[PDB]
């Protein structure tokens, strides 16, 4: 136990060092670093210290063993002082309780089905036998033969015994418990005669076997019926202990891990001072107003909705400095539009997709595991479940989002926006799509091939920035050359992107366009410049994404069109109620397949984020993979 | 190909067993007796008379037969691989060939269990004088241990060091080389063996807690270089935070005998794992496994026989 | 329906190419893949993903083959 | 039934085209997860909810067959 | 149904051909995943009702011909 304050565990990147260096230092809190190579040399724990911590470690510990055994747990909550003798005291005596009728319990379990389970050889067999294990003149073998056993056993015991032996046999059930019976001197032979056959001389092992067959009888009667009473009390007095005692057994717990690891800290510190975080020991009148601020950086232990709520986790990623370049933190604003206009559904799509969101942002006890849906009940990962409880509403929102995207959607389709379509039909409105015949389809094919193209260029004005600012001249060379290229891209594009509306406000621009291309590249010489050819393939790539998340997008409209409306022959009336058949079928299926639609969104990111627009990651690199960073 | 044949040949070579039974007979055979229950059995095809040097010589004999004759097909995907394997005990024969080499000890006393590169081979490599000529005699029919050897060769001619940084060297070319196949189950034994490894070399280093690297194999799985270091800081503690690691029998282990018998029944969960794996090396490389596990039992239990040593005394070691 | 048009024809039949060819080639890349992960389900519940991951790069392909085909439609 | 004309003649070809070809597809994926897929289930029966799940996304050429030779079917 | 015209050719053949590439498939789809199954079996007698259940899903390809067949002829 240290000198008088509590230990506060920070770490974080470079600029955290600093600021929450400053923090910590001028109230009057001590054993401060990193402010020193180490003048914690000079605050180097003692071995009682050492020791304190290895008691702490023993308690702590010995709570959370205790608190399995008795089948019952804790969790880690905000650190608390109660004295270390008051909770290895408190830990104690339950301790003792739990485990003993731990034991028991398993024990009682064990005499119960053994007992109920030799309870009919034993019996068979002491019908038979009269009691002959009781007399030494006449010996008595019992075993247990199949009938699949019955004439080679005995071809062996009458081979060595003749017929100075009795074979008698009741049944047991699929075969029948067996005596051999041998006179005293016999009994050499009559074993080794059983062993040969493959059957053997057969009682329960260990001390009951023993026993007269009968009197192993009367006991497997009893310890059957003895056990599963025994048992409960056992388990009850168990579970009464850990019913009450969980929230005890929990803060000594927590007292008692708080100090684990708190005493580790010190020690750290102690010891080498590590680097850019920041340790420290803070007092009792210092504590609180050094840790309410922490300017989003640092992890520590002390002693409208739709745009902000995941758009609040990149803000923490925005602050970490390590580099000459912004921090990544546009994502997730990049994602929502598409994210909500994935579903850009009809009847069966977008619109039915609110079922699901009023059932997981609500409670949902329909299911097998899943009850209330704020307690994240699974029969996967339940730890998982209980963080994206705030996702459960911010996807009960993008549910909501979908839904009016199906009538923009639904616009160049039936009702009134930039067409004019009847604003509602009659029957089943979405019969047939305006979309899957090809001026309307065509348009929408358009409209994906652009927004690839978008995320590029967004890529490449960042990559200019990090180059320059990174002064990674390779790369800054790099980001504005590239853009050399590209006017002569779109002298060629024209006659063939209106095929008769372009074609010609450009041409052979590109001759003078390919050169501005590759001037710079060329400048820092690299000895691999073909290698720009890769850059080149995201593109295309980019679009092919988008592509597919519309045209995998309007598939799964077309399947309640194709599940509810029309299809089957040329298309009829009837079709409607024939389909049924199939109706109630196709929702589900449908449901399932659009969930793979949305790591495609993702999977155009992901051509993005390791691309060194503004990254730290590049196949490893120190700091901690995106992966992490945008799923809450 | 020719794993159709090789499952298949080791599905009868599986059958020349000595039961758990022979085992527990044994216990309470004295070493006659002991002698007579093995003479009935395969390991007797190689006994002749009575006597340990000849339950043990019956034995290297018995594998050979069996398994030992195989190094000379090699061919197979698999069967570079089941090389690897031996020569892994054989890179310890070449250390004793090397060590025995070295302090004037002849070459003529270091058996060899079957070797890819034949008897001449070591005898040139032996006779081959340098260190550089040693090592470059075992590279003349190839063996990547030949070039390791020489690898490490390259920077001194130290022979203890070089066969010390060799090991982990060789073990690291090993890495490699057994990711260079696929048929995993080699691999995965292999890999426990890597955890093992590292545990056991902490254990006999332990107390020592330097610069745990230099004694860190690396290829640890639920190991690594700190808990490695722990262990050989004295921190026991590093077994009881390897625990609901594959390792579970070591769970609380204090002794390095008892250490290993644990160990060798984690992996050999693992190498029963294989008992109809396909072109997947499990059914072969059981079976080497068994004829293994066999023989430790045999010749511990031969010498309890002899010494007529206590059933006590072989209990924990004959069972996994 | 009926006596198709002369047109009809050239284009419906390289309708059919585009939607077996790719819908085939995702099935097998999703199998090879799929085949080598099995002992992880069992081990980690929570690192399914990766296997998982890898199949939905593949899944573009038959979504590719439906966008040419909608601008073919009416045509057809 | 009877006579059809080109559009008639060139569906009445593919309706069988499309039941035998997605099948073909279906077992070869198959073939090599479901290889790899038994032991398992030897080891974990407890798992084996998770496997009856496992199996399944490439056996959806079938069901599409179905649903295609209906609506070639009045075209024919 | 019996000689006919210009359409009823095209589905006889067709009718077939939906047979013998579904039956292709399934077998071989049996040999690879049926390959690695006994020594599973060997150990795991366990799994019996399970076994029964294993080896059905690459076979319903052969049904899906049946009712098309059928449907067709035997039905036409």
């Amino acid at each position: 136990m240290i000198a008088p304050m509590e230990k506060l565990v920070l770490a974080g990147p470079k600029g955290r060092a600093k600021e929450l260096l400053q923090s910590l230092q001028q109230a009057g809190v001590v054993h401060l670093e990193t402010l020193r190579p180490e003048a914690l040399s000079a605050y180097q724990l003692s071995p009682e210290e050492r020791a304190e911590l290895r008691r702490w470690e023993a308690v702590s510990a010995g709570a959370e063993h205790t608190l399995s055994l008795l089948g019952l747990e804790a969790e880690p909550a905000r650190p608390f002082p109660e004295g270390l003798e008051a909770a290895e005291k408190a830990l104690s005596p339950i301790q003792a309780h739990a485990e003993g009728l731990t034991r028991q319990k398993q024990e009682l379990e064990e005499e119960l089905a053994l007992a109920q389970a030799y309870l009919e050889p034993l019996e068979r067999l002491a019908a038979l036998a009269h009691g002959l294990d009781k007399s030494p003149f006449l010996r008595v073998i019992p075993f247990l033969l199949t009938e699949k056993e019955l004439p080679l056993v005995e071809e062996a015991l009458r081979k060595a015994l003749e017929d100075r032996y009795l074979l008698a046999h009741e049944a047991y059930a699929g075969g029948v418990a067996a005596l051999v019976v041998v006179h005293r001197k016999e009994v050499d032979q009559a074993k080794a005669a059983l062993s040969r056959a493959g059957v053997a001389e057969l009682r329960l092992p260990g001390a009951l076997g023993e026993l007269p067959l009968s009197e192993a009888a009367r006991r497997l009667k009893e310890r059957a019926e003895a056990a599963p009473r025994e048992l409960s009390e056992v388990r009850q007095h168990l579970a009464k202990l850990a019913r009450e005692s969980a929230s005890t057994l929990q803060s000594l717990w927590t007292r008692a891990q708080d100090e684990v690891a708190r005493l580790k800290a010190l020690e750290e510190l102690a010891s080498g001072r590590f680097g850019f975080a920041l340790l420290g020991y803070v007092p009792v009148k210092a504590k609180p107003k050094v840790e309410e601020a922490l300017a989003r950086h640092k992890e520590s232990v002390v002693y409208n909705p739709p745009w902000a709520k995941p758009f609040e986790l990149l803000v923490s990623f925005l602050n970490t400095p390590k580099y000459g370049t912004f921090d990544p933190t546009p994502v997730v604003p990049v994602f929502f539009p598409f994210w909500f206009g994935m579903i850009v559904g009809d009847i069966g799509y977008a619109l039915l997709f609110y079922l699901v969101g009023r059932w997981l942002s609500g409670y949902v006890k329909r299911n097998e595991p899943l009850v209330i849906d704020l307690f994240a009940l699974k029969l996967k990962p339940q730890v998982i479940g209980k963080l994206v409880h705030i996702l459960n509403w911010m996807v009960f929102w993008t549910v909501v989002w979908g839904v009016i995207y199906g009538e923009f959607f639904g616009t160049f389709l039936e009702h009134l926006g930039v067409f004019g379509t009847p604003e509602h039909p009659g029957l089943i409105p979405i019969l047939i799509h305006r979309i899957d015949t090809a001026k309307t389809a065509n348009l929408l094919i358009l409209l994906s091939v652009a927004f690839g193209v978008v995320l590029v260029f967004f890529g490449l004005a960042l990559r200019a920035y990090l180059g320059l600012k990174h002064r990674h001249m390779a790369h800054f060379w790099e980001g504005v050359g590239y853009l050399g290229g590209l006017v002569g891209v779109l002298a060629l594009a024209a006659s063939y992107l209106g095929n008769l509306q372009a074609g010609w406000l450009q041409g052979l621009m590109y001759l003078g366009f390919g050169v501005f291309l590759l001037a710079v590249l060329m400048s820092r010489i690299w000895l691999m410049i073909p290698e720009i050819f890769t850059q080149a393939g995201h593109i295309l790539s980019h679009i092919r994404i988008y592509a597919v998340g519309a045209a995998g997008g309007i598939l799964a409209g077309l399947l309640t069109d194709v599940g509810f409306a029309l299809a089957e022959r040329l298309g009829l009336l009837g079709v409607l109620l024939g389909l049924l058949v199939a109706g109630v079928l196709h929702l589900l299926i449908l449901l399932l397949t659009t969930l793979g639609h949305m790591l495609q969104p993702i999977r155009l990111l992901w051509v993005e984020f390791f691309t060194k627009f503004g990254f730290y990651e590049e196949n490893g690199r120190p700091y901690r993979p995106f992966k992490s960073v945008r799923e809450a | 190909d020719d794993f159709a044949y090789l499952n298949a040949r080791v599905r009868v070579r599986r059958g020349t067993l000595l039961k758990e039974s022979f085992f527990q007979e044994a216990l309470d055979l004295s070493f006659a007796d002991f002698l007579r229950l093995l003479s009935e059995t395969v390991y007797g095809g190689e006994l002749a008379g009575q006597g340990l040097p000849d339950v043990d010589r019956a034995v290297l004999r018995t594998q050979a037969k069996l398994v030992g004759d195989l190094p000379r097909l090699v061919t197979g995907e698999a069967r570079e691989a089941v090389r690897l394997l031996l020569l892994r005990n054989d890179l310890h024969n070449l250390q004793a060939l090397l060590r025995a080499k070295a302090t004037g000890r002849p070459f003529e006393e270091v058996l060899l269990l079957p070797g890819t590169l034949r008897e001449e081979v070591w005898r040139q490599a032996y006779e081959a004088q340098d260190p550089a000529g040693m090592a470059q005699v075992l590279a003349v029919p190839g063996h990547p241990l030949a070039r390791a050897l020489r690898a490490v060769l390259r920077e001194t001619q130290d022979l203890a060091r070089v066969e010390a940084l060799l090991a982990k060297r060789f073990f690291e070319d090993v890495a490699k080389a057994a990711k260079g196949l696929d048929q995993p189950a080699l691999r995965d034994y292999l890999a426990l063996e890597v955890d093992a490894e590292n545990l056991r070399t902490a254990f006999k280093l332990q107390g020592s807690g330097l610069a745990p690297d230099a004694f860190f194999l690396k290829g640890g799985r639920f190991v690594d270089r700190v808990r490695f270091a722990r262990l050989m800081e004295g921190d026991y503690a590093v077994l009881d935070e390897l625990s609901g690691t594959p390792f579970s029998g070591l769970s609380g282990v204090r002794d390095l005998k008892a250490l290993e018998r644990g160990l060798r029944c984690v992996l050999l969960k693992e190498a029963k794992k294989g008992v109809q794996d396909p072109l997947g090396v499990g059914l072969v490389l059981a079976y080497v496994k068994e004829r293994e596990w066999e023989a430790v039992r045999l010749r511990l239990l031969a010498r309890r026989a002899y010494f007529g040593l206590p059933r006590a005394q072989v209990e924990e070691e004959v069972v996994c | 329906a009926a006596s198709g048009g002369l047109d009809r024809g050239l284009i419906a039949v390289g309708m059919g190419l585009a939607v077996g060819l790719a819908a085939l080639g995702t099935g097998v890349a999703q199998a090879r893949i799929g085949a080598a992960g099995v002992g992880a389900i069992a081990e980690d519940r929570s690192n399914f993903g990766t296997a998982l991951i890898f199949l939905l790069l593949p899944e573009t392909l038959v979504i590719f083959g439906l966008l040419i085909a909608f601008i073919l439609n009416g045509r057809l």
